[PDB]
């Protein structure tokens, strides 16, 4: 409800001043449910591919963190296969000075700088420290495959 | 050679290693010295982990380096 | 708790360049409960009020409100 209004003052403020390189909205006729693109950075292997969001609200927003998750496949040490993102700022890092908008950005920095030291998936993790290329390589492919 | 390993309250203890050793070698002086378990033990050099494997000079730490010693988790 | 809040804030009412709650995201407006961080940062007291609660970490800078130096 104090979340509904918060949520409402968001999307004005995505109205008013489109973001470049991202797209979020809600889902029907659902405020507490959106929807969202990245696009992947142009640094980043991932570079022409965009990546789908979905984002859910909690009741008592924005004081507890939304729940964000790639509905695109992506390899990256802190996104497994079901879309789940390891960021701090989405679980004990969260402000309530924080947007959906910075959320975003904080997403697309973590495509462009990795945190292999704690990350969801191992095995990726691995290979981004051992093997750079061999990373960026399967990166970049399976940005061909599922991002276009 | 001399280096320091410091932790996140600023305090400091100093061991005798060789740029030859491994942090694993490291991480077991540092038992030693302060009784944490090797398990236990997060190294950190110019930003860097460091990896159990490797040794010092693979890092290029040299003499009078600060290590940094906080604690390994299980992550992620 | 409440009063450890009272104890390092500055809770008064809001005098009139405009400013926005970063949580609410509605600007402060004449008399409406304000409370300033010693960050200086400043909200709107129930908005503040209910972080502080969960948090002793001011949302904008993240310093603790019983920081000192
Ligand atoms: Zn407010
Ligand atoms: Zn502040």
């Amino acid at each position: 409800s104090m979340a509904l209004k918060r949520i409402h003052k968001e999307l004005n403020d995505l109205a008013r001043d489109p973001p470049a390189q991202s797209s979020a909205g809600p889902v029907g006729d659902d405020m507490f449910h959106w929807q969202a693109t990245i696009m992947g950075p142009n640094d980043s292997p991932y570079q022409g591919g965009v990546f789908f969001l979905t984002i859910h609200f909690p009741t008592d927003y924005p004081f507890k963190p939304p729940k964000v998750a790639f509905t695109t496949r992506i390899y990256h040490p802190n996104i497994n296969s079901n879309g789940s993102i390891k960021l701090d700022i989405l679980r004990s890092q969260w402000s309530p000075a924080l947007t959906i908008s910075k959320v975003l950005l904080s997403i697309s920095s973590l495509l462009s700088d990795p945190n292999p030291d704690d990350p969801l998936v191992p095995e990726i993790a691995r290979i981004y420290k051992t093997d750079r290329e061999k990373y960026n390589r399967i990166a970049r492919e399976w940005t061909q495959k599922y991002a276009m | 050679m001399q280096i320091f390993v410091k932790t996140l309250t600023g305090k400091t203890i100093t061991l005798e290693v060789e740029p030859s050793d491994t942090i694993e070698n490291v991480k077991a002086k540092i038992q030693d010295k302060e009784g944490i378990p090797p398990d236990q033990q997060r190294l950190i050099f110019a930003g860097k982990q460091l990896e159990d494997g490797r040794t010092l000079s693979d890092y290029n730490i040299q003499k009078e380096s600060t290590l940094h010693l906080v604690l390994r988790l299980r992550g992620g | 708790v409440q009063n450890t809040i009272e104890r390092f804030t500055f809770p008064h009412k809001y005098k009139k360049t405009d400013e926005k709650c970063t949580i609410c995201l509605s600007m402060l407006e004449d008399g409406e409960d304000v409370r300033r961080l010693p960050c200086m940062h400043l909200f709107h007291q129930l908005c503040v009020d209910q972080w502080l609660a969960m948090s002793k970490k001011c949302p904008i800078c993240r310093v603790d409100i019983e920081t000192q130096l």
